[PDB]
């Protein structure tokens, strides 16, 4: 990854070794942003995001990196928050179009494919730039079970049991490989998600942070909800206690 | 095929004085031979100085009022001032003419104060034709209210009566009396009479019951 | 009737190695006659003629628009147009106006370039080709022209026999039609010459 | 036409007559009004022959692509929703009375009615077409809760035979189709096979 | 080589910045707002005695109560002045009243950054307007003077100068201008400052003067009108 | 140096310079402050004189009966964006007859401001806004950037030397909620004061105040209207 | 819609002390034929507002889908703002008039009921965009039969209890079944309250037919 | 018109009369109503003649384009779909009633296509104004899997019934036989109607027409 006499100026231009650098630089944007994780349990999916506060003058709840795409679908973002919100709007609209045409809640794998096709469309031309955003999508159904997907700036879509996107993605994934998520209840996962975030967070280099948590599963009747303050505060107590 | 219009009845009245303006209307909303509601006052405030009254097809009256309010803010944002009564009357003419080939089935009467604090009344047709006058009736009962006003306020057809300036009290009694008289003959008019009074300090409302049959 | 507004009558006939085309000369608006020297037969290239009957405007408009395409054809191609090719060009032109047609029913008569072989056809207002080996008619006196041609036409007629037949056919059919007449022009097409004649006819 | 679909436990039973009319002339005395849309999903067509056909062909195309993309055996409700969208958007242009009936691994046997307006409703049994008028009384008197597959076949055949008997714009041959998990099975009734209810007068 | 909508590292648009530089090449113009009215002065800057001075119009009326003086690329102002004229007449047609000086200024200011390359109409502007405008008029809020630049920023001024010599003219106004001077003093002051900065000698032909006041409409000063004020050496 | 010409060009660092340069316009603009209580939301803005003989440039603009904005950066981009905000508000009242929730308007800006940052030959909106509003959820102070990112604020200040105004609001943020309207404005312009060089202070000429809250609709106080708030000038220490 | 097909008849509504009650029979008539005997013509919009629709059922199914999504879209944001009954009423007036003005009307007549912030809401909407509020509402033949009875009671007693309003509706639905030839003795009762929106299953009105024997 | 089609043992027989009418007068005594679609599929046409010609030529053109791309012999279903989807799109304003017949890699197929875009697949179909007369013959004499000569006789008799009974039909009987290895386009299969010989002489002799003007233009 070097040559840039052209090649790296447009997404419609290949490098001599066959790479689209504009997509790779768009991926660098998500690499610079703070870490976001999501874990697929036995009965749902839990999301966790380290939200870095730039100023104490911002209200608790500002720059929310957790989104409701549909009444049953959640979205956690990393990277350029402007692109993240517009991608959420696209996901919202795709999910509502499905209901308006077919009469039921959009299956996650289909929603993930549709959105990823949109993401990919921004990697082919000089007229547009790729999204500087990676996002995860979570949903739980009685007929489909727990499902978790992740889409990167290129438009690639995969199903995950556990996934990390952001600054310390490789550092976070080593902590998630320690968990037996397939047998775990989503009540226990919240505790573990909070722990991983606190470990991965840089105490000295980055300032203070707010922990954002959401879930969708059996416990929440299939609806994607923000984790209640009493349960969130319990997990933060537990995550700080893990720092012995 | 399908009729995009309905006649809902209702009559609006306005009288311009020296320092006041009265905008009055019955509160009955009709269709065919039945009453929709007995509580539907047609007079509506726009600014501190201007009141509008709409009669005819209620669908259009509701829409048109919602258009005017939007436009009032649009003017306010751009020109940094409230729209004057004359400017509202002039604008309404263009809004009504914009639908020349698909007319608003609507009779408007604007009442309020002009730029010198005097009473002003503006009468409209469905397609936007308008003028300033001292008193006007518009609606299902306009043919009944008008001749009496032309006689009493306009002093027409009487031989020797010195033209005494209108007082607020006499104009209020005249308004109440013509509507009571209208409720006797026009089937669309009745229930209650709503009266708006525009003066130096805000707008006042008064309500007198009418025949309910 | 829309076709009866201007009147008109156009005819074509096959000979031995020749082909004749005749038309009436009246231009009228309903009952009133206006012009006595109105043109309805148009040259499309030496040994190829089109006759147009119907609404006088479209009679002119089609001829003018057909000649437009003919000239572009004859310039792009290095050749004169064949009688079958012109027939298809007319059919294409008229069918482009399928739901808003030109009120004219054309009649084409000519000899085939190189092989000098006779050709006759008639068309719809929406351009349906109809080829025959004897005669084709179009006009307000459609029925009258048929009665004459079915009883006068002979299999192998020479240029002069052909002339006499189309002349009698056009002349006597027109005489039973109120909106057709005021003279008849005849074009006879041989390999080496073209004979144009105007006949002595009733002017009522 | 007369068309009919009855839902049983493991799937659905569909039935139609075979008459196509152009005025008072039978243009086609043996018509297959039971149109396959997918493996287990069928539709019954009544109204305009050209209109219903075109919609059917568009739903087949639309559901075909949808199924492959979703990677699931298509829902009967989904196929019915594709009919609804078209029948509602172009309700002023089409004359279509459709009954969509089929099987899917999620909800089993389903019968949906899409009348001329473009509304959609699930029913235990549905009837449509001009001939369905004469059999409302019979169908309401005969229908029983929880009929077996073989009984539903008899029930549709009886109702249709009575309708073809009275209705001029219905007749010919009874076409039956049974759809369950195992697949689709078709049968045809000719002359003697049509349930005879004898001419009942003096 | 970049697009016309490219930001400099300082946070400005190159094309907009360079459009401001074009004014520095235009002929200088002065407007003064007083209690008794608004006066507008501008130098014509004739290059040949064969050229008719009456055809060079840098001060034009928009309505009876609004005048406009311009500096820079005169050709560009054609559209801006026309759009201002259409706006005033559209307002009368709809609202039966005259537009306020601020309203007109704002309407024209909306057109300033209406330029671009991609995602454009079949006739969209390719670049900013290379002109500065001085709107002098009178409405209900008395007499006001507004100044618009290529960036779109419009502001009320008590006294403002625009042009090649707007450096020395602005500082000269900050000496003479009192917020309660008369219109006669205002006209006198402006012409004095104008002749201080002009290359050519000031007379009744090489300059243009107009006044709008609460009493009477936009008035263009003729030769004789000018002689009356020029005579003060 | 070759990635800073278009918005569609990503740099090798994962940055877009055109969006970052557009943000510089907010810094180049005059400083403004916005703070809220439990009932009121107050905008205080410092006006600039181009050449102190012209009037101080406008800073606070109307959006609706419950929403008003303070601008920093390009004026022409500010008016363009304000017209959008005005339009969405008018649309809500036309259709639903209810005031558009502040949060929902701000997120509509977040979508509109994004569109240009991703198309070729386009540019970001070179303006940062401070939105003050009141709805069912109480008072609001919101911040928008040239990057379509927006922030929900306890208190915020943007512009030239806004860092000193930000540190004052940092110190006194624990007092804003239970405090009253008269004290809120005092805190607002005391922050705006900190931006000014030690020579010059606040006057009736250079201060603009916008207030929206529970009892009153959005009102702008400019010249003689601003003096009741200045009366109570605590004077500046350093 | 130029020509309605499957249609629903009367929809009733009256507000009481505590909330609003709405009634509609479960029939979809195809001309004079009673084709669909088991269809719901009442929908729950959100926690605070409900809707009953007269006229073309296919058009109602469209509005049900559109409003359905609107409520879903709001609950996604979770900003603490939700559509008031008055807001849905306002929106519906805008929708119906828009289609009327396009000369392609949604063939419907709606009754909106709601309870928000102590006071109860009841609104009417035409296929033309005629909208108003009223303490009692009735569409179709209900306007000629039920509304007269509803107004007579409210003359004597302006405020009603839930029970009094409910048994009044019972009486109104009984008259409608006697006199309207496009009705059906199987209806739903919908109720807005502080607790939320409840729709109750199949209900029949008890009928008297004694007047058969007294002709002679 | 009268047009008819039959499916027999080896393939398809298609039949048509040769009468075209304008009003209630015969315009063409010998017009071609059986149209070429592909070397293996032919189509009969009835109704608006010009619509018949242009619709049948457009689809023939589109199939050649298709068969050149595939390198394969075109299918009767493709001809059916192409004709069906067009005629429907034009809401029945293109007045083409069609009898489509051909032999595929799938086998022998026969279709009837209506102006509105409704299709039927049947062993025997009739279209045109003489369809009732032709359909009567089929209902009375048709048998499954009949021989080529027998099917030729059947279709011709059906067309004959349309000719001698429908005023819109007349003149010659045309046939088109399509099998797995052979195609017979029998133009005048039968000439059941002939003009009576003119035994009276009316030949107008030379010089019996008066001329006013004459111009002779020589050519190459
Ligand atoms: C029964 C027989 C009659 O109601 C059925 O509904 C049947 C439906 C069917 C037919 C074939 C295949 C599947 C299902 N309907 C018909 O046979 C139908 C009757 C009809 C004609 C016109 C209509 O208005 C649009 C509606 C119904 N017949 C046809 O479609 C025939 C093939 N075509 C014509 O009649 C031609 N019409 C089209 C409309 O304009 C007049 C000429
Ligand atoms: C039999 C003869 C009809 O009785 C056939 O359907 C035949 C089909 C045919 C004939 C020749 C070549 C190919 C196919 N139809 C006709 O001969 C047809 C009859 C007809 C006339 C008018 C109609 O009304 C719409 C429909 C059918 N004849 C013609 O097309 C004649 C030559 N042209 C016209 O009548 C001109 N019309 C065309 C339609 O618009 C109005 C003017």
């Amino acid at each position: 990854s070097s040559i840039g006499t052209g090649y790296d100026l447009s997404a419609s231009t290949f490098s001599p070794d066959g790479r689209v650098f504009q997509v790779e630089y768009a991926m660098k944007a998500v690499e610079n942003s703070s870490t976001a994780i999501g874990i697929r349990c036995k009965d749902g999916v839990v999301f966790g995001v380290e939200k870095l506060v730039l100023s104490k003058l911002y209200e608790e709840g500002s720059n929310k990196r957790l989104f409701n795409v549909d009444r049953h679908v959640g979205m956690a973002v990393a990277g350029l928050l402007a692109d993240a919100r517009s991608l959420a709007d696209i996901a919202r609209e795709e999910a509502s179009n499905f209901r308006s045409n077919f009469g039921y809640n959009i299956p996650l794998k289909h929603l993930a494919d549709r959105v990823a096709m949109y993401v990919h469309a921004y990697t082919l031309y000089s007229a547009v730039r790729p999204f500087g955003c990676s996002f995860m999508l979570g949903s739980y159904s009685a007929n489909d079970g727990a499902q978790l997907y992740m889409i990167d700036p290129s438009g690639v879509s995969y199903g995950y049991w556990g996934c990390a996107i952001g600054k310390a993605r490789q550092a976070a994934k080593t902590e998630i490989e320690k968990l037996q998520m397939k047998e775990m209840t989503c009540r226990d996962v919240v505790k573990e998600v909070a722990k991983i975030i606190y470990i991965v967070h840089d105490e000295v280099k980055d300032k203070a942070f707010e922990l954002e948590l959401s879930w969708v599963g059996e416990l929440t009747k299939g609806r994607h909800e923000i984790v209640p303050k009493d349960i969130r505060e319990e997990a933060e107590k537990y995550a700080k206690e893990s720092l012995k | 095929r399908f009729s995009p219009y309905a006649f809902n009845g209702g009559t609006v009245l306005a009288i311009a004085g020296e320092d006041f303006s009265i905008v009055a209307s019955d509160t009955r909303l009709s269709e065919g031979f039945s009453i929709h509601t007995r509580d539907s006052p047609k007079c509506y405030k726009l600014t501190d100085k201007t009141v509008i009254g709409c009669s005819g097809f209620h669908g259009d009256c509701l829409t048109l009022t919602k258009i005017i309010e939007a436009r009032l803010k649009m003017y306010k944002h751009s020109n940094n001032k409230a729209m004057t009564t004359g400017a509202i009357a002039a604008m309404l003419s263009t809004i009504l003419y914009s639908r020349r080939f698909f007319p608003y089935y609507v009779y408007n009467i604007i009442g309020g104060l002009d730029e010198e604090g005097k009473g002003a009344v503006y009468s409209f047709d469905p397609v936007g034709s308008y003028q300033r006058d001292s008193f006007k009736a518009g609606g299902s009962a306009s043919a009944m209210l008008q001749p009496l006003l032309d006689n009493q306020v306009g002093f027409k057809n009487m031989q020797n009566v010195e033209h005494v300036p209108l007082t607020l009290d006499r104009a209020m009694r005249l308004v109440k009396d013509v509507f009571i008289s209208a409720a006797e003959r026009d089937v669309y008019t009745g229930d209650a009479l709503r009266i708006c009074i525009v003066t130096k300090e805000g707008i006042r409302e008064e309500t007198v019951p009418l025949r309910k049959d | 009737s829309i076709m009866s507004y201007n009147g008109g009558a156009v005819m074509a006939m096959k000979g031995k190695n020749c082909v004749a085309i005749a038309a009436d000369r009246r231009f009228g608006i309903q009952a009133q006659m206006v012009t006595t020297d109105f043109q309805k037969i148009f040259p499309m290239g030496d040994r190829l003629y089109i006759g147009l009957a119907g609404l006088a405007t479209d009679v002119q408009t089609v001829a003018q628009r057909l000649k437009f395409r003919l000239n572009l054809y004859e310039l792009k191609e290095g050749r004169q147009i064949k009688p079958y090719t012109l027939m298809s060009m007319v059919a294409n032109l008229l069918y482009e106006k399928r739901f808003g047609p030109y009120y004219t029913e054309p009649v084409i008569a000519g000899l085939d370039p190189k092989t000098f072989k006779p050709f006759i056809c008639s068309l719809d207002l929406i351009g349906c080709p109809m080829v025959t080996d004897d005669f084709v008619v179009s006009g307000t006196c459609s029925e009258q022209m048929y009665g004459m041609c079915e009883s006068l036409w002979e299999p192998n007629m020479d240029p002069e026999h052909l002339f006499e037949t189309i002349s009698q056919a056009m002349l006597n059919a027109v005489d039973r039609d109120a909106v057709s007449g005021m003279g008849v022009i005849v074009h006879v097409i041989e390999k080496d010459k073209i004979t144009t004649r105007t006949l002595k006819a009733r002017m009522d | 036409t007369t068309i009919m679909a009855v839902q049983f436990n493991g799937g659905v039973v569909l039935g139609a007559d075979s008459r196509t009319t152009t005025g008072s002339y039978i243009a086609n005395r043996v018509t297959d009004k039971l149109t396959p849309i997918h493996d287990h999903i069928f539709c019954c067509r009544s109204g305009s022959a050209a209109d219903t056909q075109a919609v059917a062909d568009a739903v087949t195309y639309q559901l075909g692509f949808h199924s492959i993309e979703l990677n699931e055996p298509p829902l009967v409700h989904t196929a019915a929703s594709l009919f609804k969208e078209m029948c509602y958007r172009y309700r002023e242009d089409l004359m279509a009375g459709i009954i969509i009936a089929g099987w899917d691994p999620q909800e089993g046997g389903q019968v949906y009615s899409v009348p001329m307006g473009g509304m959609m409703v699930r029913q235990s049994f549905a009837i449509g077409g001009s001939g369905s008028s004469y059999i409302y009384g019979y169908v309401d008197a005969t229908y029983r809760e929880g009929m077996t597959k073989d009984e539903c076949l008899q029930f549709t055949a009886n109702a249709l035979a009575l309708a073809m008997e009275r209705d001029g714009s219905s007749g010919g041959v009874i076409r039956l189709a049974a759809i369950q998990e195992s697949g689709v099975e078709r049968q045809v009734l000719l002359g003697d096979q049509i349930p005879k209810f004898t001419i009942a007068t003096l | 080589d970049r697009g016309v909508n490219t930001f400099s590292p300082e946070g400005r648009l190159f094309q907009v910045e360079y459009a401001i530089e074009a004014i520095k090449l235009g002929s200088t113009a002065i407007g003064i707002q007083t209690s008794e009215g608004v006066c507008l002065a501008v130098e014509k800057r004739i290059t040949s005695p064969l050229m008719e001075p009456s055809s060079i119009e840098k001060i034009v009326e928009i309505d009876a109560h609004i005048g406009c003086a311009m500096s820079g690329l005169i050709a560009d102002a054609k559209t801006l002045i026309d759009k201002a004229r259409v706006e005033t007449q559209n307002h009368w047609f709809t609202y039966n009243e005259t537009m306020t000086v601020e309203s007109v200024t704002q309407a024209v200011s909306n057109l300033a950054l209406q330029f671009g390359e991609e995602d454009a109409d079949p006739g969209a502007m390719s670049r900013p307007f290379g002109v500065a405008l001085l709107f002098g008029g009178v409405d209900e809020k008395g007499p006001q003077l507004f100044h618009m630049d290529p960036s779109g920023t419009f502001v009320q001024c008590d006294a403002r100068a625009i042009g090649s010599a707007s450096e020395g003219a602005q500082s000269s106004l900050q000496e003479v201008y009192h917020k309660s001077m008369t219109l006669k003093e205002a006209i006198k002051s402006s012409l004095i400052i104008l002749k201080q900065v002009m290359e050519e000698k000031l007379n009744a032909t090489n300059i243009e003067l107009a006044t709008v006041q609460p009493g009477q409409n936009f008035h263009m000063f003729t030769k004789e009108e000018l002689e009356e004020v020029i005579k003060d050496i | 140096n070759q990635y800073d010409n278009d918005v569609t060009v990503w740099s090798p660092q994962g940055r877009i310079h055109q969006i970052e340069y557009a943000m510089e316009a907010v810094k180049q603009g005059s400083a403004t402050v916005g703070l809220k209580s439990k009932t009121h939301a107050v905008l205080v803005a410092l006006k600039r004189a181009q050449s102190e003989l012209a009037a101080h440039q406008k800073k606070i603009l109307h959006v609706d009966n419950h929403i008003g904005i303070s601008i920093a950066g390009l004026t022409a981009d500010a008016r363009l964006l304000c017209n959008f905000m005005r339009q969405e508000c008018l649309d809500s009242r036309f259709v639903f007859d209810r005031p558009l929730p502040v949060s929902r308007l701000v997120s509509l800006i977040g979508s509109k401001t994004q569109i240009p940052t991703q198309r070729y030959g386009r540019r970001p909106y070179g303006v940062g806004l401070l939105i003050a509003g009141y709805d069912d959820m109480g008072p609001h102070i919101f911040q928008t950037c040239p990057s379509a990112n927006y922030f929900d604020c306890r208190a915020m200040s943007i512009g030239a030397r806004s860092q000193s105004a930000r540190t004052y609001l940092e110190r006194h943020m624990s007092e804003f909620m239970e405090c009253n309207l008269d004290e809120l404005v005092k805190h607002g312009l005391r922050a705006l004061r900190e931006t000014l060089p030690a020579e010059q202070d606040l006057t009736t000429k250079n201060v603009s105040i916008g207030i929206v809250g529970k009892d009153l609709e959005f009102t702008i106080y400019d010249d003689d209207d601003v003096s009741p708030f200045l009366d109570g000038l605590e004077e500046r220490p350093q | 819609t130029q020509n309605p097909m499957v249609t629903g008849t009367s929809v009733l509504g009256v507000k009481f002390d505590g909330g609003v009650v709405i009634a509609a029979d479960m029939l979809g008539s195809y001309g004079s034929l009673a084709r669909f005997r088991n269809i719901s013509r009442i929908m729950r919009v959100n926690d605070s507002t409900m809707l009953g629709a007269s006229g073309d059922y296919a058009d109602f199914q469209y509005l049900k889908q559109v409003l359905g999504q609107m409520v879903i879209d709001e609950e996604l944001l979770g900003d603490g703002h939700s559509y008031s009954p008055r807001a849905i009423h306002s929106w519906l007036t805008r929708a119906m008039y828009s289609r009327r003005s396009k000369m392609n009307p949604l063939w419907n007549t709606m009754v909106i009921g709601g309870y928000a912030d102590g006071e109860s809401f009841l609104g009417y909407v035409d296929m033309l965009g005629v909208a108003y509020e009223a303490p009692s509402l009735a569409t179709g033949y209900g306007a000629y039969l039920a509304q007269p009875l509803l107004r007579e009671v409210l003359e004597k007693q302006p405020v009603l209890s839930q029970t009094e309003a409910r048994e009044l509706v019972e009486r109104c639905m009984r008259v409608l079944y006697y006199r309207d030839a496009r009705s059906y003795n199987r209806f739903q009762i919908a109720t807005v309250t502080e607790k939320g929106v409840e729709i109750e299953g199949p209900l029949s009105a008890q009928t008297n037919w004694d007047i058969a024997h007294m002709i002679s | 018109t009268t047009i008819a089609g039959v499916v027999y043992k080896d393939g398809i027989v298609l039949g048509a009369d040769t009468r075209a009418t304008e009003g209630m007068v015969v315009a063409d005594k010998n017009c071609s109503k059986i149209h070429f679609i592909s070397p293996n599929i032919y189509c009969c046409g009835a109704g608006t003649a010009a619509d018949t010609d242009m619709t049948t030529q457009l689809i023939s053109s589109n199939l050649e384009l298709h068969s050149l791309t595939t390198g394969r012999l075109p299918r009767v279903v493709t001809a059916n779909r192409m004709l069906k989807q067009m005629l429907f799109r034009y809401q029945g304003y293109i007045g083409a009633a069609l009898v489509l017949g051909g032999v595929d890699v799938t086998g022998p197929h026969l279709y009837s296509i209506y102006p509105h875009g409704s299709t039927d697949k049947l062993p025997y179909v009739t279209m045109g104004s003489g369809s009732l007369a032709a359909m009567a013959v089929f209902e009375d004499k048709f048998r499954p899997d009949m021989e080529e000569e027998e099917a030729k006789k059947l279709v011709s008799e059906a067309i004959a019934a349309g000719i001698f009974n429908d005023l819109g039909s007349g003149s010659n009987i045309d046939l088109c036989v399509i099998s797995k290895s052979k195609l017979d386009f029998l133009r005048p299969f039968s000439v059941p109607n002939k003009k009576g010989t003119r035994l009276g002489r009316y030949r107008c002799e030379k010089g019996t027409t008066a001329v006013l003007t004459e111009k002779v233009t020589p050519l190459e």
